[PDB]
Protein backbone atom coordinates (compact mmCIF):
# COMPACT_ATOMS: atom_id res chain seq x y z
CA UNK A 1 0.00 0.00 0.00
CA UNK A 2 1.14 3.18 0.92
CA UNK A 3 4.70 2.75 2.34
CA UNK A 4 5.50 0.07 0.23
CA UNK A 5 4.76 2.51 -3.02
CA UNK A 6 6.29 5.15 -1.06
CA UNK A 7 9.70 3.32 -0.48
CA UNK A 8 9.75 2.10 -3.97
CA UNK A 9 9.64 5.48 -5.45
CA UNK A 10 11.20 7.68 -2.89
CA UNK B 1 35.35 -17.85 -16.35
CA UNK B 2 32.61 -15.00 -16.65
CA UNK B 3 31.68 -12.88 -19.80
CA UNK B 4 32.01 -8.98 -19.74
CA UNK B 5 27.96 -8.34 -19.56
CA UNK B 6 28.20 -11.20 -16.54
CA UNK B 7 31.05 -9.47 -14.20
CA UNK B 8 29.36 -6.09 -14.90
CA UNK B 9 25.93 -7.81 -13.71
CA UNK B 10 27.58 -9.56 -11.09
CA UNK B 11 29.41 -6.60 -10.15
CA UNK B 12 26.42 -4.81 -10.25
CA UNK B 13 24.53 -7.15 -8.18
CA UNK B 14 27.23 -7.22 -5.28
CA UNK B 15 27.33 -3.36 -5.26
CA UNK B 16 23.52 -3.47 -4.38
CA UNK B 17 24.08 -6.48 -1.56
CA UNK B 18 27.05 -4.58 0.00
CA UNK B 19 25.22 -1.44 1.05
CA UNK B 20 22.54 -3.74 2.98
CA UNK B 21 23.88 -2.38 6.67
CA UNK B 22 21.93 -2.85 9.79
CA UNK B 23 22.55 0.13 12.15
CA UNK B 24 24.89 -0.29 14.92
CA UNK B 25 21.70 1.18 17.44
CA UNK B 26 19.64 -1.88 16.61
CA UNK B 27 22.86 -4.55 16.51
CA UNK B 28 24.11 -3.58 19.76
CA UNK B 29 20.28 -4.09 21.76
CA UNK B 30 21.23 -8.16 20.87
CA UNK B 31 24.25 -7.53 23.23
CA UNK B 32 23.03 -4.90 25.40
CA UNK B 33 18.89 -5.54 25.95
CA UNK B 34 17.23 -7.29 28.81
CA UNK B 35 16.34 -10.67 27.98
CA UNK B 36 11.90 -11.44 27.80
CA UNK B 37 10.12 -12.75 24.90
CA UNK B 38 8.87 -8.41 24.68
CA UNK B 39 12.60 -7.42 24.26
CA UNK B 40 13.49 -9.67 21.67
CA UNK B 41 10.31 -9.39 19.98
CA UNK B 42 11.37 -5.96 19.66
CA UNK B 43 14.59 -6.69 18.05
CA UNK B 44 12.93 -8.58 15.20
CA UNK B 45 10.46 -5.93 14.78
CA UNK B 46 12.78 -2.87 14.41
CA UNK B 47 15.40 -5.32 12.42
CA UNK B 48 12.81 -6.79 9.85
CA UNK B 49 11.78 -3.39 9.57
CA UNK B 50 15.41 -1.95 8.27
CA UNK B 51 15.66 -5.45 6.17
CA UNK B 52 12.81 -4.06 4.33
CA UNK B 53 13.76 -0.63 3.80
CA UNK B 54 17.50 -1.98 2.58
CA UNK B 55 15.38 -4.84 0.59
CA UNK B 56 13.77 -2.58 -1.45
CA UNK B 57 16.57 -0.26 -2.21
CA UNK B 58 18.24 -3.81 -3.31
CA UNK B 59 15.47 -4.47 -5.32
CA UNK B 60 15.37 -1.13 -7.41
CA UNK B 61 19.16 -1.37 -7.79
CA UNK B 62 18.48 -4.30 -9.67
CA UNK B 63 19.28 -4.96 -13.45
CA UNK B 64 15.20 -4.25 -15.15
CA UNK B 65 13.41 -4.21 -11.88
CA UNK B 66 12.85 -0.43 -12.96
CA UNK B 67 11.82 -1.46 -16.25
CA UNK B 68 8.35 -3.28 -14.62
CA UNK B 69 5.17 -2.59 -14.25
CA UNK B 70 4.22 -0.46 -11.27
CA UNK B 71 1.81 -3.34 -9.82
CA UNK B 72 4.75 -5.95 -10.64
CA UNK B 73 7.15 -3.93 -9.54
CA UNK B 74 5.12 -4.08 -6.23
CA UNK B 75 4.04 -7.75 -6.81
CA UNK B 76 7.39 -8.96 -6.33
CA UNK B 77 8.64 -7.02 -3.38
CA UNK B 78 5.33 -7.83 -1.70
CA UNK B 79 6.08 -11.80 -2.10
CA UNK B 80 9.94 -12.27 -1.71
CA UNK B 81 9.72 -10.18 2.03
CA UNK B 82 9.66 -13.46 4.13
CA UNK B 83 11.82 -15.90 2.17
CA UNK B 84 14.84 -12.73 1.68
CA UNK B 85 14.64 -12.03 5.56
CA UNK B 86 14.94 -15.72 6.05
CA UNK B 87 17.86 -15.82 3.92
CA UNK B 88 19.53 -12.70 5.01
CA UNK B 89 19.14 -14.13 8.95
CA UNK B 90 20.41 -17.81 7.28
CA UNK B 91 23.50 -16.01 6.03
CA UNK B 92 24.07 -14.02 9.31
CA UNK B 93 23.22 -16.96 11.72
CA UNK B 94 25.87 -19.03 9.78
CA UNK B 95 28.66 -16.15 10.32
CA UNK B 96 31.45 -17.53 13.20
CA UNK B 97 30.85 -15.35 16.30
CA UNK B 98 33.26 -15.25 19.21
CA UNK B 99 32.30 -17.49 22.39
CA UNK B 100 28.85 -17.99 23.62
CA UNK B 101 27.66 -15.18 21.34
CA UNK B 102 25.56 -17.69 18.73
CA UNK B 103 24.61 -18.99 21.81
CA UNK B 104 23.08 -15.77 23.17
CA UNK B 105 21.55 -15.67 19.76
CA UNK B 106 19.88 -18.92 19.61
CA UNK B 107 18.77 -18.37 23.13
CA UNK B 108 16.97 -15.08 21.98
CA UNK B 109 15.46 -16.52 18.54
CA UNK B 110 13.81 -19.18 21.08
CA UNK B 111 12.69 -16.82 23.89
CA UNK B 112 10.72 -14.44 20.61
CA UNK B 113 6.98 -15.68 21.05
CA UNK B 114 7.77 -18.44 18.69
CA UNK B 115 6.46 -22.07 19.11
CA UNK B 116 9.17 -24.67 18.84
CA UNK B 117 7.61 -26.53 15.79
CA UNK B 118 8.88 -23.65 13.76
CA UNK B 119 11.86 -23.24 15.94
CA UNK B 120 12.91 -26.63 14.93
CA UNK B 121 12.38 -26.55 11.10
CA UNK B 122 14.29 -22.75 11.21
CA UNK B 123 17.38 -24.40 13.08
CA UNK B 124 17.44 -26.98 10.36
CA UNK B 125 17.18 -24.96 7.57
CA UNK B 126 20.01 -22.77 8.90
CA UNK B 127 22.23 -25.76 9.48
CA UNK B 128 21.36 -27.09 5.97
CA UNK B 129 22.32 -23.26 4.70
CA UNK B 130 25.39 -23.46 6.86
CA UNK B 131 26.20 -26.75 4.84
CA UNK B 132 26.69 -25.18 1.83
CA UNK B 133 29.83 -23.01 2.51
CA UNK B 134 28.03 -20.39 0.25
CA UNK B 135 29.87 -17.52 -0.70
CA UNK B 136 28.89 -13.93 -0.68
CA UNK B 137 27.83 -13.91 -4.31
CA UNK B 138 25.92 -17.15 -4.62
CA UNK B 139 23.80 -15.32 -1.08
CA UNK B 140 23.91 -11.89 -2.78
CA UNK B 141 22.45 -13.72 -6.58
CA UNK B 142 20.05 -15.81 -4.60
CA UNK B 143 18.79 -12.88 -3.16
CA UNK B 144 17.95 -11.73 -6.40
CA UNK B 145 16.59 -14.86 -7.91
CA UNK B 146 13.71 -14.98 -5.12
CA UNK B 147 13.10 -11.29 -6.03
CA UNK B 148 12.81 -11.89 -9.62
CA UNK B 149 10.69 -15.29 -8.98
CA UNK B 150 7.91 -15.16 -11.60
CA UNK B 151 5.47 -17.63 -9.60
CA UNK B 152 2.98 -16.96 -6.60
CA UNK B 153 -0.58 -12.88 -8.46
CA UNK B 154 2.03 -10.36 -11.07
CA UNK B 155 0.41 -10.56 -14.51
CA UNK B 156 3.23 -10.62 -17.04
CA UNK B 157 5.20 -13.65 -16.02
CA UNK B 158 7.70 -13.40 -19.43
CA UNK B 159 9.63 -10.43 -18.10
CA UNK B 160 10.20 -11.54 -14.84
CA UNK B 161 11.66 -14.32 -16.35
CA UNK B 162 13.96 -13.15 -18.60
CA UNK B 163 16.24 -10.84 -15.70
CA UNK B 164 15.96 -13.88 -13.66
CA UNK B 165 16.94 -15.44 -16.51
CA UNK B 166 20.89 -14.49 -16.77
CA UNK B 167 21.19 -14.53 -12.91
CA UNK B 168 20.99 -18.20 -12.49
CA UNK B 169 23.56 -18.31 -15.80
CA UNK B 170 25.76 -16.44 -13.72
CA UNK B 171 24.98 -18.65 -10.67
CA UNK B 172 25.90 -21.65 -12.61
CA UNK B 173 29.16 -20.29 -14.30
CA UNK B 174 29.97 -19.67 -10.02
CA UNK B 175 29.33 -23.02 -8.89
CA UNK B 176 31.58 -24.32 -11.78
CA UNK B 177 34.82 -22.23 -10.72
CA UNK B 178 34.54 -21.98 -6.85
CA UNK B 179 32.82 -25.38 -6.20
CA UNK B 180 34.05 -27.73 -9.13
CA UNK B 181 34.58 -31.07 -6.85
CA UNK B 182 30.80 -30.74 -6.17
CA UNK B 183 28.42 -30.40 -9.61
CA UNK B 184 25.61 -30.83 -7.20
CA UNK B 185 25.94 -27.74 -5.98
CA UNK B 186 23.86 -25.69 -7.81
CA UNK B 187 20.98 -28.13 -7.55
CA UNK B 188 21.40 -27.85 -3.76
CA UNK B 189 21.29 -23.84 -3.83
CA UNK B 190 18.36 -24.49 -5.17
CA UNK B 191 17.04 -26.83 -3.18
CA UNK B 192 17.55 -24.11 0.03
CA UNK B 193 14.98 -22.03 -2.14
CA UNK B 194 12.35 -25.02 -2.25
CA UNK B 195 12.74 -25.32 1.58
CA UNK B 196 12.63 -21.33 1.73
CA UNK B 197 9.38 -20.90 0.23
CA UNK B 198 7.63 -23.48 2.82
CA UNK B 199 8.55 -20.70 5.57
CA UNK B 200 5.40 -18.64 4.37
CA UNK B 201 3.47 -20.95 5.71
CA UNK B 202 5.05 -21.10 8.94
CA UNK B 203 5.58 -17.34 8.90
CA UNK B 204 1.53 -17.00 8.51
CA UNK B 205 1.23 -19.39 11.76
CA UNK B 206 3.24 -17.51 13.95
CA UNK B 207 2.37 -14.27 12.93
CA UNK B 208 -1.40 -14.95 14.38
CA UNK B 209 0.30 -16.06 17.34
CA UNK B 210 2.27 -12.81 18.12
CA UNK B 211 -1.39 -11.68 16.84
CA UNK B 212 -3.67 -13.13 19.18
CA UNK B 213 -1.10 -13.08 21.63
CA UNK B 214 -0.81 -9.19 21.50
CA UNK B 215 2.59 -8.76 19.80
CA UNK B 216 2.31 -5.53 17.55
CA UNK B 217 3.96 -5.02 14.18
CA UNK B 218 5.04 -1.72 12.87
CA UNK B 219 3.06 -0.27 9.99
CA UNK B 220 5.63 -1.15 7.48
CA UNK B 221 5.42 -4.73 8.76
CA UNK B 222 1.34 -4.84 8.74
CA UNK B 223 1.77 -3.97 5.08
CA UNK B 224 4.51 -6.62 4.01
CA UNK B 225 3.24 -9.24 6.36
CA UNK B 226 -0.50 -8.56 6.05
CA UNK B 227 -1.99 -7.53 9.10
O1 LIG C 1 25.07 -5.44 9.34
C1 LIG C 1 24.40 -6.49 9.29
O2 LIG C 1 24.07 -6.87 8.04
C2 LIG C 1 23.91 -7.33 10.39
C3 LIG C 1 22.58 -7.80 10.43
C4 LIG C 1 22.12 -8.53 11.51
C5 LIG C 1 23.00 -8.80 12.58
N1 LIG C 1 22.84 -9.52 13.76
C6 LIG C 1 23.99 -9.39 14.46
C7 LIG C 1 24.33 -10.03 15.75
C8 LIG C 1 24.15 -11.43 15.92
C9 LIG C 1 24.51 -12.05 17.13
C10 LIG C 1 25.12 -11.29 18.16
CL1 LIG C 1 25.59 -12.09 19.61
C11 LIG C 1 25.32 -9.91 17.98
C12 LIG C 1 24.95 -9.28 16.78
N2 LIG C 1 24.98 -8.74 13.69
C13 LIG C 1 26.36 -8.61 14.04
C14 LIG C 1 26.70 -7.15 14.42
O3 LIG C 1 26.54 -6.21 13.60
N3 LIG C 1 27.25 -6.95 15.66
C15 LIG C 1 27.80 -5.66 16.01
C16 LIG C 1 29.29 -5.47 15.65
C17 LIG C 1 29.61 -4.00 15.78
C18 LIG C 1 29.31 -3.48 17.18
C19 LIG C 1 27.89 -3.79 17.63
C20 LIG C 1 27.50 -5.24 17.46
C21 LIG C 1 27.38 -8.97 12.94
C22 LIG C 1 28.77 -8.45 13.36
C23 LIG C 1 29.89 -8.97 12.51
C24 LIG C 1 29.82 -10.47 12.39
C25 LIG C 1 28.48 -10.90 11.82
C26 LIG C 1 27.31 -10.47 12.70
C27 LIG C 1 24.35 -8.30 12.52
C28 LIG C 1 24.81 -7.60 11.41
O1 LIG D 1 20.93 -11.23 14.13
C1 LIG D 1 21.14 -12.41 13.81
O2 LIG D 1 22.41 -12.86 13.65
C2 LIG D 1 20.12 -13.38 13.54
C3 LIG D 1 20.41 -14.67 13.02
C4 LIG D 1 19.39 -15.57 12.74
C5 LIG D 1 18.07 -15.13 12.95
N1 LIG D 1 16.84 -15.77 12.72
C6 LIG D 1 15.90 -14.91 13.18
C7 LIG D 1 14.45 -15.02 13.01
C8 LIG D 1 13.61 -15.69 13.92
C9 LIG D 1 12.22 -15.66 13.71
C10 LIG D 1 11.72 -14.94 12.61
CL1 LIG D 1 10.08 -14.84 12.24
C11 LIG D 1 12.56 -14.23 11.73
C12 LIG D 1 13.93 -14.30 11.93
N2 LIG D 1 16.42 -13.66 13.53
C13 LIG D 1 15.64 -12.50 13.88
C14 LIG D 1 16.03 -11.22 13.11
O3 LIG D 1 15.72 -10.11 13.57
N3 LIG D 1 16.68 -11.38 11.93
C15 LIG D 1 17.12 -10.29 11.09
C16 LIG D 1 16.03 -10.05 10.03
C17 LIG D 1 16.49 -9.07 8.97
C18 LIG D 1 17.81 -9.45 8.35
C19 LIG D 1 18.89 -9.63 9.40
C20 LIG D 1 18.49 -10.64 10.47
C21 LIG D 1 15.49 -12.16 15.39
C22 LIG D 1 14.74 -13.27 16.13
C23 LIG D 1 14.49 -12.82 17.58
C24 LIG D 1 15.73 -12.29 18.31
C25 LIG D 1 16.52 -11.31 17.47
C26 LIG D 1 16.81 -11.83 16.07
C27 LIG D 1 17.81 -13.80 13.47
C28 LIG D 1 18.83 -12.92 13.77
Amino acid sequence: HQLLRYLLDK
Amino acid sequence: ELTPDQQTLLHFIMDSYNKQRMPQEITNKILKEAFSAEENFLILTEMATNHVQVLVEFTKKLPGFQTLDHEDQIALLKGSAVEAMFLRSAEIFNKKLPSGHSDLLEARIRNSGISDEYITPMFSFYKSIGELKMTQEEYALLTAIVILSPDRYIKDREAVEKLQEPLLDVLQKLCKIHQPENPQHFACLLGRLTELRTFNHHHAEMLMSWRVNDHKFTPLLCEIWDV
